[PDB]
RNA sequence: GAACGCCCCGCCGGCGGAUGCCUCGGCCCGGGCGGCGACGAAGAGCGCGGCGGAGCGCGAGACGCGGUGCGGACCCGCCCGCCCCGAGAAGCACCGACCCUCGAACGCAGCGCGCCCGGCGCCGCCGCCUCGGCGCCC
RNA sequence: GGCCCCGGGGGCGAAGGCGGCGCGCAGGCCCCGCCGGACCGGCCUCUGGUGCAGAUCUCGGCAGCAGUAGCGCUACUCCGCCCCCGGAGGACUGAGGGGGAGACGGGUUCCGCGGCGCCUGCAUCUGGCCGCGGGUGACUCGGGCCUAAGCGGCGGGUGAAG
RNA sequence: CGGCCCGAGGCGGCGGGGGCGACGGGCGGAACUUAAGCAUAUCAGUACGCCCCGGAGGAGAAACCAACCGGGAUUCCCCGUAGCGGCGAGCGACGCGGGAGGAGCCCGCCCCGAAGGCGCGCUGUGGGCGCCGCGAGGGGGCCCGAGGGCCCCGCCCGAGAGGGUGCAAGCCCCGUACGGCGGGCGAGUAGCGCUGCUUGAGCGUGCAGCGCGAAGGGAGGCGCGGCCCUUCCAAGGCUAAAUACGCCCCGGGACCGAUAGCGGACCAAGUAGCGCGAGCGAACGGUGAAAAGGACGCCCGGCCGCUCAAAAGACCUGAACCCGGCCGGCGCCGGCCCGCCGGCCCCGUCUCGAAACACGGACCGAGGAGCCA
């Protein structure tokens, strides 16, 4: 049971940051009963989770808001930069690839591809 | 004889198949006929056992008709009511002798929402078939 | 030793710790025969050298 | 009594734990390990010694970052992902 | 490895249709005088031979042809077979339900 | 003589773990694939479960959090929880995040200290700012 | 790999084990009774990691010997009632201590309550053993600082490199 | 005081560093061993140590081979003796021929001169297979703890590959067969002399140090000098394919079956344990269809009996060696019914010769040595 991240979702950052300090306090409070009953420790895990549920949604926000942020810039921050591998970020463009001299293009201009039988 | 290059027939590797299965399949390995009735009514051959379905036994040494009350997917097998090991005492508790459930014919079965939207399901699958064919 | 670095006490406080048998609910959940935890040490015969 | 009298003579610790791999075999005095050859940037691997290689390697841990990043290639989005990149 | 080798060529021949997976080579001479008197299959023309027939050496490449500026003819009978050979080939050729001829082209 | 010892005319007991049958394991061949890392790898340490030692897993959001799909009654003990034309336990696949100390390991050190109020490692390429020279000239 | 005349033998009892007869010059084979509780072959053709008394053979189990050889540090006794606890007696260690405390090494052995399956080469109601709870607080003590003998670093130098 | 030249500190963007028991490239580099000794030789241009990429890598479009009625870049597969050598022991290429695959090109030089990628550059830029899903068809009678067993009568079959189920199942259940989505031409160079390594390369196969040092030059498996002939253009660069391979995933097998097979089949093996350290490294699989895992009563652990087909009771079967209780009697061969008479040294081995005071062997089980190319 508990909080669910959708009935999180669409409310305001100050709400959810009161929410989580409820969160935290409780926590405290309930370790310090377990510390010093069947309800209380099933709202143990219960309240567990619902703190991570609410850090969860601030995180998804935020990043969010930072990615509108730096949208269109030259250089962007390295954690929204797309999920290649180390050697993907290495290699040549395709186009860079296939980049041709001027007299090697010219000449293959002249005469292209063409497609033919060959009886017997 | 076999075709298909993907599939095995190692009995070392379909016995470790068997065990070590995930609850889906062994959810599915776990089925049963249904009776006579219910195959005119729904169209069906088989279905995956449930509690809440009263069931018909056979071949073997416990034989009546009850209600399935736990099913043990360890074990592929379930628990049905009134079919236990013969006890000591005149009070002591029940005990349940376990059925396996393929030594069974389900005589009616559990209905909800997903129960009736699979058979649907797995009738219109069936005419696609028996179109095509 | 009297006079011993924080992360030989982390260390050692660890071993302490992990020092333990199995649970009876534990053995009764996992349905076990073997019993002992063969990972156990005593101070008289061990060489703990950390 | 170079036996069993000079062995009560033993109270000090030749090598301690190690930063890099952890093991009893770092020495305190010369302060560099015999096991991963720690402080050395590179590790200290001996082909005169397979099962000394075998003891620990690359799969003997947990191999988080790779099995991700190899689930992702053999099934997950990262080829298509390399193609729009190297557009 | 023979089924490996037969599924690569039927797929290159798959994306090239309809041409022929082989280049028209030309016909020489073996080189000993023990294999004096028997032709077998070289690598390309040589350009007295395309100028024997009219074409370039990138428009033979282009219809097919394989063409090797390396090689110079020895006598004029080697001429006189292999500009056969070309003249023969350009008869045979069609240029765009079409026939992919298999195997080595005029063995 | 009895008894001890020995052989077995047979009947029962011990100690030990051979033989027989079985096998979620090995080994050999072939086919795929060939996919790590300063955006912090491989590896190491420590910690995380309601009752929790080991191994798997995870990282102070810790025996896991969210999104999209599928699936459709369970969840090894004791407890909880769910149950329904959707209300959703087991399970599966992708994708988004979190990600303590050490480690190519990056303020110095390895558990103790700094300079400064952003922060503060080495090499190289291309630019740029500010500069030196009784180099050649003006 | 085959055959085993309506398609070879098997819970109406397979393989193996223990006794007994029969056949064969022999290697060996066949049957019966009892145990056991799920698989096994005769004939033809094919293949091999194919037959043990020995190797100071390897691994495992185990006999006689045999209830045998054996169990420094002066010492205990009576009663409550065990080598434990109490009281009374008799002794010892003898201030370079069988005393009171630190450094190194050990790592929880510390404390309280409970106990005797293992250990305590005799016993135990004892315990450094086993179970369950606990436990080490610094401006002034030490470490952190300084430097010793040393060790590392330094535009660079050298070496096929490391 | 400014320009150009040669340097110094800082700042920004970008790149490098480490990791792997294979395959691949570059270096350094043994000894055991064989020669029935041993130096050259061989082992071996191997082990091992250091460095470096990739999915392959390296190599590559003739300063080639040849001697023909000639071929024509590189790689790989089939095929087979010239020669080297205490000319001993040993060692050893290749062309021609048949196939897999096949692909070609540009910088400097020369002409234009900023036309360029314009804070640079005239000491030269620019141009010439995986994801989904359906899925046929057997009863009746005996008996068992249990029908997949026995008897008798049938169905499906594009499916009689197989796994499960209380005992051998096409038809009890999963699967199996039949289909859908994604789809004008290179200088401290070439060559030569001396020296060291390397090669089948032999008055030099390839490399290197040092000294000398060109113009038309290189090669033609025996040196030097001269004349010819045949055939190529070094000292600069790029390049697909056919080829090779562990880890991990997938399928198969006249392979092993718990002292075997990997060291490792067992909820916790490179684990427990041992060593200052480098490192070394085990043993341990099996109740039953179902835990039904042991009622009631009686003594004060035992006895009775209870579950179950059965205790199979901490577990399948349960041999030998060795031992305890009851019963019988007091070594091999042969005759006789049975305790007499006759014969009999401890095997294996080396050896002229073993009972030897020659050596190995307390007992028992399982393993254990002429196979392969
Ligand atoms: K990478
Ligand atoms: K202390
Ligand atoms: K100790
Ligand atoms: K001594
Ligand atoms: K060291
Ligand atoms: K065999
Ligand atoms: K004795
Ligand atoms: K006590
Ligand atoms: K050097
Ligand atoms: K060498
Ligand atoms: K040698
Ligand atoms: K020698
Ligand atoms: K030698
Ligand atoms: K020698
Ligand atoms: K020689
Ligand atoms: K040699
Ligand atoms: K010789
Ligand atoms: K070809
Ligand atoms: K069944
Ligand atoms: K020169
Ligand atoms: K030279
Ligand atoms: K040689
Ligand atoms: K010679
Ligand atoms: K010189
Ligand atoms: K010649
Ligand atoms: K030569
Ligand atoms: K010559
Ligand atoms: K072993
Ligand atoms: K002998
Ligand atoms: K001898
Ligand atoms: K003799
Ligand atoms: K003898
Ligand atoms: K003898
Ligand atoms: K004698
Ligand atoms: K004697
Ligand atoms: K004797
Ligand atoms: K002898
Ligand atoms: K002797
Ligand atoms: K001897
Ligand atoms: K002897
Ligand atoms: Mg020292
Ligand atoms: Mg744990
Ligand atoms: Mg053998
Ligand atoms: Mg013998
Ligand atoms: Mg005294
Ligand atoms: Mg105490
Ligand atoms: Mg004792
Ligand atoms: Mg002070
Ligand atoms: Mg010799
Ligand atoms: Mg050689
Ligand atoms: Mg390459
Ligand atoms: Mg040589
Ligand atoms: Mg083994
Ligand atoms: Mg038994
Ligand atoms: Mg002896
Ligand atoms: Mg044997």
């Amino acid at each position: 049971p508990g909080l669910k991240a959708k009935d999180l979702v669409g409310l305001s950052q100050e709400d959810l940051q009161r929410k989580l300090a409820d969160l935290k306090r409780e926590l405290l409070s309930l370790r310090t009963m377990k510390a010093t009953v069947p309800e209380r420790i099933a709202r143990f895990r219960v309240c567990k989770k619902d703190v991570a549920r609410v850090l969860t949604v601030i995180n998804q926000k935020a990043r969010d808001e930072a990615r509108a942020a730096f949208e269109g810039a030259e250089h962007i921050p390295k954690t929204f930069r797309p999920r290649l591998t180390h050697a993907m970020r290495c290699q040549l463009t395709e186009k860079q690839k296939r980049l041709l001299p001027s007299k090697l293009m010219k000449r293959k201009l002249q005469f292209p591809k063409l497609k033919y039988a060959v009886k017997v | 004889m076999k075709l298909n290059s993907a599939v095995t027939a190692s009995r070392r590797k379909c016995r470790k198949a068997y065990f070590t299965a995930n609850a889906e399949t062994r959810a599915k390995m776990m089925s049963s006929r249904l009776s006579k009735e219910l195959r005119a009514e729904h169209k069906i051959k088989t279905m995956p056992i449930r509690r809440g379905d009263i069931v018909e036994i056979f071949t073997g040494g416990h034989k009546g008709t009850g209600k399935v009350v736990e099913v043990r997917r360890r074990d592929y097998k379930i628990c049905v009511e009134g079919i236990n090991q013969k006890a000591r005492n005149p009070e002591a508790k029940p005990v349940p002798y376990p059925i396996h459930p393929s030594n069974c014919i389900i005589k009616e079965l559990y209905m909800n929402g997903s129960r009736y939207r699979a058979i649907k399901r797995r009738q219109e699958r069936n005419a696609e078939r028996l179109a095509r064919i | 030793t009297a006079n011993k670095t924080l992360s030989r006490k982390l260390r050692l406080a660890k071993k302490t710790k992990t020092n333990k048998n199995i649970p009876r609910w534990v053995i009764a959940k996992d349905h076990l025969k073997k019993t002992w935890n063969y990972k156990r040490h005593h101070w008289r015969r061990s060489h703990l050298k950390l | 009594s170079k036996g069993t009298a000079s062995f009560g003579k033993r109270h000090t610790r030749i090598h301690g734990s190690c930063r890099r791999c952890g093991k009893h075999s770092f020495h305190l005095q010369k302060h560099e390990c015999a096991s991963c050859g720690y402080p050395s940037a590179k590790m200290r691997r001996y082909n005169w010694s397979y099962k000394s290689l075998r003891r620990r390697t690359q799969g003997t841990g947990s191999m988080s970052h790779m099995r991700k990043v190899y689930r992702a290639y053999n099934s997950g989005t990262l080829k298509a992902n390399a193609r729009k990149y190297l557009a | 490895r023979k089924i490996r080798r037969r599924q690569t060529r039927l797929q290159k021949a798959k994306a090239i249709f309809p041409c022929p997976l082989q280049k028209l080579r030309p016909s020489v001479t073996r080189c000993s005088q023990k294999f004096n008197l028997t032709q077998r299959i070289g690598r390309g023309f040589t350009l007295r031979e395309l100028q024997g027939v009219g074409l370039s050496a990138g428009k033979a490449r282009q219809i097919g042809i394989a063409v090797d500026p390396r090689r110079k003819n020895k006598s004029e009978e080697s001429v006189a077979r292999n500009v056969a050979r070309l003249k023969e080939y350009l008869s045979k050729v069609t240029i765009f339900q079409a026939i992919q001829h298999q195997g080595v082209v005029m063995p």
